[PDB]
Parts: structure tokens; C-alpha cells; sequence
């Protein structure tokens, strides 16, 4: 299952 | 190690052509589960594998969710990227994403991996020690900062040691039929004459799971890989893998070579000679 | 900025044998950036029905996609792969050879 750590770089 | 989960992104803007295109895959092992694409009609997260079919609809529409807002969210980044590193708006360019977890024989967490690119090339990765960043230039520099500000590390580190190994425990359970059985590859050598003086001999390895393998080819026990020719390990397409290995060799001299096979699924490994 | 070529492989997924039902497959790997143009050709011509992989990437961060097709080999029959990738100054054909 995929992470919810979402950042724009 | 013995097991793997990982989560492959890829974001590419097209300019004049549209809104950038995000597609996530996720594989446990060698074995695609999921897949999601921002271009597909409807775009929502999609069975890739029969062992994750099960799942609820909580569980695709998470994950919708985690996509849809990544979309987002590597549209705003190519801009940012694109500002970075004082790039024209003309071109089209890549972010790539890569992480997750690899457990040892024993199911306990082995390492954790968080890595980007931009146009190929390494732009940040998450060390060893799951806290600190590599970043390879000074646009990366500029990501850094940030990431560093948000605590993203830190929520990297809870995700790869907590919900990684958890899920893909779960995952390696649902599929042990298909994940845990390593198929032993089919092997055999074949003869092909060039002219009356030389043939060509090749090794192959066919039907075998998981893709990691070592093929090659000695001339009287010595290495010979400056004249082996190796193709990459490539698909069968039926969730198996094939690859060979292929020597040049003086006709009537075929005895003095053998192929040794290395393998999961193989306890010793193999030493194989043309059999006429 | 990094371009990679790809690499092209034509093959099939059982072991060749004239008369019978097979899938023909052309694996293009190693290449940078992501589009890419497969045809696989039957007799010089393009096949009809092609299906392909998702994309996906090697931890070197190359790309690779699977086109595949159902065939049935022939002696009279010639398949092939033909790529077009922006590294490429034409397109790269690859002819399947049942012993590679």
C-alpha cells in the first residue's frame, strides 16, 4: 500500500 | 534478503500537449500489483496481480486518493524543478520516484529506500539511516531545505519500518502460492554453426521466478566474459522470466566449455555442456 | 538532462514450433526518456492486435514496456520489431530469429 508522505519538491 | 515491496512514479510534463502525465505502479518483488495512469478514461487505482483483488473498496479508493493528490502535486514540482534549474518552458522533463521496503529471510525490515530523479539522473535519496539526504546538486539543495523544514524523513522512516513491512507481510501471505515458490529455471545448451570453423553455444534459462539469476560460461574453468555474449533478463510475458548467455567457439572444441547457472530456485548451482 | 537508447529484444514466450500457437514478444529496456514507438511486423507489415506492459524502471532509472501479440509460426512467416526513440536517428528494426 502506498505512503501518504505527499511534498512538492 | 529473501522479499521486497516497491512503489515506481512517474511524472512527465508535456508542454503545449496538455497537463503532465502520472502513472504509479507497485510491485512486490518481481510481480506488478497495481497500477494507476492520470490519462487513463477514468483515472482510479487498478488490480494488477489475482492475491490484491480482494481488497475492499476502502482500499482502491485510499489509494485513488494518494494518486490523485501525487498528480497534483508533480504537476506543481516539474514547475518547480523547470525554475530550478532555469530551464525553458519548451521542453519536456521527468521526475522519477522509488521506494519501499526489503525484508530479509527471516520477514524482519533489511533497509528502507526513498530515491528520486529528474531527467535519468539521481536527484534525492534518503540514506541508509532513514533520517538524513543525499541531495546531488544545488537544485536538489533547494528540496532538501524543504523536506528538511517538513519533517519528511521522519514520516518516511515510521511509513518504511511500519506500514511497508506490514502491507507487504500481507501481501507475501494472499500470494504465497505465486510469490513465496521460486520456479527453477528450464535450462539447456544449443549449437548453431557461423562457418565450418567456429559455432555458437547458448545457454539458456527459460520460465524461471524471480528474475535475479547468473549465467556464464567457462573455457576450461576460466571466465570467459569478454566473450560471452549476456542479453538482458527479459519477460516470458506469463509473470516468468528467460535469459541467455553465448559463446563463440572453435568447432570440435564445444567439451572444453561449461555454463554455470545460479539461481533461487536451484539449491546447488548448475554445470551444463552442449549435448549433442 | 541524461538520453539513454533503448535496447530491443525479439523473442517468444514458448520455444518455437512451426504450427502452433505462441505470443511473439518485443522487450525494449534501458531507454530515457519515457516515449517510444513499438510496431511488431509480420511480413514487413504491422500487426493488428498488440497489447503492452505499464510503465516501469530499473533502479538505474531506465525505462523498459513489454509489447506483446498472439502468432503462430510458420516457415513462410517473418516477424519483427521496429523502435523509434528520440536517441535513434531512424528506426531500429529487429527481426525475430526462433534461436535467440
Amino acid at each position: 500500500n502506498p505512503d501518504i508522505v505527499i511534498y512538492q519538491y | 534478503g529473501s522479499h521486497s515491496m516497491r512503489y515506481f512514479y512517474t511524472a512527465m510534463s508535456r508542454p503545449g500537449r496538455g497537463e503532465p502525465r502520472f502513472i504509479a505502479v507497485g510491485y512486490v518483488d518481481d510481480t506488478q500489483f497495481v497500477r494507476f495512469d492520470s490519462d487513463a478514461a477514468s483515472p482510479r487505482t487498478e488490480p494488477r496481480a489475482p492475491w490484491i483483488e480482494q481488497e475492499g473498496p476502502e482500499y482502491w479508493d485510499r489509494n485513488t486518493q494518494i494518486f490523485k493528490t501525487n498528480t497534483q502535486t508533480y504537476r506543481e514540482s516539474l514547475r518547480n524543478l523547470r525554475g530550478y534549474y532555469n530551464q525553458s518552458e519548451a521542453g519536456s522533463h521527468i521526475i522519477q520516484r522509488m521506494y519501499g521496503c526489503d525484508l530479509g529471510p527471516d520477514g524482519r525490515l533489511l533497509r528502507g529506500h526513498d530515491q528520486s530523479a529528474y531527467d535519468g539522473k539521481d536527484y534525492i535519496a534518503l540514506n541508509e539511516d532513514l533520517s538524513s539526504w543525499t541531495a546531488a546538486d544545488t537544485a536538489a539543495q533547494i528540496t532538501q531545505r524543504k523536506w528538511e523544514a517538513a519533517r519528511v524523513a521522519e514520516q518516511l522512516r515510521a511509513y518504511l519500518e511500519g506500514l511497508c513491512v506490514e502491507w507487504l507481510r500481507r501481501y507475501l501471505e494472499n500470494g504465497k502460492e505465486t510469490l513465496q515458490r521460486a520456479d527453477p529455471p528450464k535450462t539447456h545448451v544449443t549449437h548453431h554453426p557461423v562457418s565450418d570453423h567456429e559455432a555458437t553455444l547458448r545457454c539458456w534459462a527459460l520460465g524461471f521466478y524471480p528474475a535475479e539469476i547468473t549465467l556464464t560460461w567457462q573455457r576450461d574453468g576460466e571466465d570467459q566474459t569478454q566473450d560471452t555474449e549476456l542479453v538482458e533478463t527479459r519477460p516470458a510475458g506469463d509473470r516468468t522470466f528467460q535469459k541467455w548467455a553465448a559463446v563463440v567457439v572453435p568447432s570440435g572444441e564445444e567439451q572444453r566449455y561449461t555454463c554455470h547457472v545460479q539461481h533461487e530456485g536451484l539449491p546447488k548451482p548448475l554445470t551444463l555442456r552442449w549435448e549433442p | 538532462m541524461i538520453q539513454r537508447t533503448p535496447k530491443i529484444q525479439v523473442y517468444s514466450r514458448h520455444p518455437a514450433e512451426n504450427g502452433k500457437s505462441n505470443f511473439l514478444n518485443c522487450y525494449v529496456s534501458g531507454f530515457h526518456p519515457s516515449d517510444i514507438e513499438v510496431d511488431l511486423l509480420k511480413n514487413g507489415e504491422r500487426i493488428e492486435k498488440v497489447e503492452h506492459s505499464d510503465l516501469s524502471f530499473s533502479k538505474d532509472w531506465s525505462f523498459y514496456l513489454l509489447y506483446y501479440t498472439e502468432f503462430t509460426p510458420t516457415e513462410k512467416d517473418e516477424y519483427a520489431c521496429r523502435v523509434n526513440h528520440v536517441t535513434l536517428s531512424q528506426p531500429k528494426i529487429v527481426k525475430w530469429d526462433r534461436d535467440m
